[PDB]
């Protein structure tokens, strides 16, 4: 859905 | 304090939620010289994460508010200064980063994996100051994060294979830097769906401790892709 | 500065969820020594709420750590003194808003709804003292939230209808200071039981403006009632 | 579900 995530 | 004191402290501040003291806490590990572990890697990049991503997620809202109250002359002007205040904790925050980035982090990094890491927080804190910037000192933000993305994507692509998480969160931040920052919707595609198939093409490369990582990454390539065909 | 200039910059602080400047700029319009309208005295409870409810939720994260490393000796003093740090910074925020209301909110207090208000605050802010108190020390603490509760208990009662949100919202505090502090699952019980069947009995007195903010209290008045009754 | 939120 966007950039990485944690 | 002992490094390990440090550690098990950020590890209790991320459960707390407390992620200025988690910040704080893997700053002074940092600041020891010593290479991180991939755990306290980890435990640093998720601290200013979530210390950064408060800052930008206030900044969208204001302004956001800021261009809805245009023909509000007194309510505009306090979107502005606030806006204004949260890019100034924002840039700090950054500078911060990559000021850790640069001293101790991407210098004493032995190994490829550690050093794609870090040239992709780079890139990624320098993309985070570009989302503020404007003009030409923009121009210089943007040319120093592709220039981490890049390094760190050439190093990815000799040393890792193509299923391996951090080139796939890799190749995730650098093609959002395309779509973005460069407004480029198809050279973040065509990197993203590279990535994708590349990583479907050799899936027998991928690990049983890392495959629920690279699949996540993968599924969030392919959001990029059906968000960005659209 | 000007306290319409403070208050319009809380309301962004909030839209921005940057709690600490919220509170900060509440803070200064009640340390002004005029009196807070209703739109500047939520935004002073919505920001202190905020600002405390983060220390009590990692302090419970942090407490309930510490009981499940009972037998990790290194792991368990290193979440005792967490849940002591944070415990620190929850009393702080405490005293300052009991030094608020003491000092400029409850004196002032004109209106018999403003001061059911600012009475059940010093009972909820004593409670949250309570819930990290421990002896004589907690003991007196428990004593002044009960005072608290009870003073605006009576006051809303003969004051306001059954049907006033802030009344309801009292006596939804009140009977959880009685389960949860005092441990009487049923001096709780009767008082949300008495609040919700009296609400129901006068459902004609509720207002147009308030009665989606007093139908939702009668709903969590009935959810701890449920859950108590388990 | 317990007291009374924002």
């Amino acid at each position: 859905g966007g950039s990485l995530p944690n | 304090m002992d490094k390990n004191e440090l550690v098990q402290k950020a590890k209790l501040a991320e459960q707390a939620e407390r992620y200025d003291d988690m910040a704080a806490c893997m700053k002074s590990v940092t600041e020891q010289g010593a290479e991180l572990s991939n755990e306290e890697r980890n435990l640093l990049s998720v601290a200013y994460k979530n210390v950064v991503g408060a800052r930008r997620s206030s900044w969208r809202v204001v302004s956001s508010i800021e261009q809805k109250t245009e023909g509000a002359e007194k309510k505009q002007q306090m979107a502005r200064e606030y806006r204004e205040k949260i890019e100034t904790e924002l840039r700090d925050i950054c500078n911060d980063v990559l000021s850790l980035l640069e001293k101790f982090l991407i210098p004493n990094a032995s190994q490829a994996e550690s050093k794609v890491f870090y040239l992709k927080m780079k890139g990624d804190y320098y993309r985070y100051l570009a989302e503020v910037a404007a003009g030409d000192d923009k121009k210089g933000i943007v040319d120093q994060s592709q220039q981490a993305y890049q390094e760190a994507f050439e190093i990815s692509k000799k040393e890792m294979q193509p299923t391996h998480p951090i080139r796939l969160g890799l190749a995730l931040n650098f093609s959002v830097f395309y779509y973005e920052i460069l407004n480029s919707p198809e050279k973040a595609c065509s990197l993203a769906k590279t990535a994708f198939d590349e990583a479907i093409a050799e899936l027998d490369t991928l690990s049983e401790e890392s495959y629920k990582d690279s699949t996540l990454i993968m599924q969030l390539l392919r959001d990029n892709l059906t968000l960005w065909t659209s």
